[PDB]
């Protein structure tokens, strides 16, 4: 379910195969546990900068 | 933006403000990429010609991380018009690519199902911008931020004395004194979801700023992402 707690993905999340497929947004690489979004620079989208 | 708190370093990266020829701020924008800008259409209107700046948090000042940009091409919305303020969105190529760094980094596009279902449906958004901080005052000169609260749809038309379209979403306090307000225009409205920001609004308008029983209008930014996605290619 999409609808519990976002299928423990990052970011976008779809229902295909009545199942559950993580995905990012642009400038982010999807993770090897498939869920997590990794950054694929510094300064990815979305994120307060720090330095 | 009225009450809310200042922007801190680092805090609201993805802030654009577009400045006239006299170099004074008048509308706000969100960065989306290195040559992209988000902004309201009735923006373009309201300057002859402009610039955008990127990395600034108090006008009265360089500090050094400060940079101008100029546009390139302007893609108004066709079918935008002031008699409803309907289409009130806007991207901006510019003729430089940004340079990301600290306050200067571009929000994220989300996904529109994704964000209406999870996005739209969050507790609360984030508005900011250098506009007025208060309904009769000047163009507030410090980088500010504000939470506002989602708002019901039906409880937002009975509240608007204009129309409120499929392309429109109200945020905000009923009688709280916090709101964004003119000069706010343009700027972003985010989304926060597991620390990362999606855009999901344009800063519009509303009738004054911070009145009881009015709020705050944002373009919905989720009715947009195919001409956003077009607007961008070229
Ligand atoms: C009285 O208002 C001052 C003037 C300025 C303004 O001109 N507002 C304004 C614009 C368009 C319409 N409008 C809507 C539908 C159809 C026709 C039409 O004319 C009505 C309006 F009142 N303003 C403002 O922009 N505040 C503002 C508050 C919150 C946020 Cl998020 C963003 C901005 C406050
Ligand atoms: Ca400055």
């Amino acid at each position: 379910l999409c609808s519990l707690d976002n299928g423990d993905c990052d970011q976008f999340c779809h229902e295909e195969q009545n199942s559950v497929v993580c995905s990012c947004a642009r400038g982010y690489t999807l993770a090897d546990n498939g869920k997590a979004c990794i950054p694929t620079g510094p300064y990815p989208c979305g994120k307060q900068t720090l330095e | 933006i009225v009450g809310g708190q200042e922007c801190k370093d680092g805090e609201c990266p993805w802030q654009a403000l577009l400045i006239n020829e006299e170099n004074e701020g008048f509308c706000g924008g969100t960065i989306l990429s290195e040559f992209y800008i988000l902004t309201a259409a009735h923006c373009l209107y309201q300057a002859k010609r402009f610039k955008v700046r990127v990395g600034d948090r108090n006008t009265e000042q360089e500090e050094g991380g400060e940079a101008v940009h100029e546009v390139e091409v302007v893609i108004k919305h066709n079918r935008f018009t002031k008699e409803t303020y309907d289409f009130d969105i806007a991207v901006l190529r510019l003729k430089t690519p940004i340079t990301f760094r600290m306050n200067v980094a571009p929000a994220c596009l989300p996904e529109r199902d994704w964000a209406e279902s999870t996005l739209m449906t969050q507790k609360t958004g984030i508005v900011s911008g250098f506009g007025r901080t208060h309904e009769k005052g000047r163009q507030s000169t410090r980088l500010k931020m504000l939470e506002v609260p989602y708002v019901d749809r039906n409880s937002c038309k009975l509240s608007s004395s204009f129309i409120i379209t499929q392309n429109m979403f109200c945020a905000g306090y009923d009688t709280k004194q916090e709101d964004a307000c003119q000069g706010d225009s343009g700027g972003p409205h985010v989304t926060r979801f597991k620390d990362t920001y999606f855009v999901t609004g344009i800063v519009s308008w509303g009738e004054g700023c911070a009145r009881k029983g009015k709020y705050g209008i944002y373009t919905k930014v989720t009715a947009f992402l195919k001409w956003i996605d077009r607007s961008m290619k070229t």
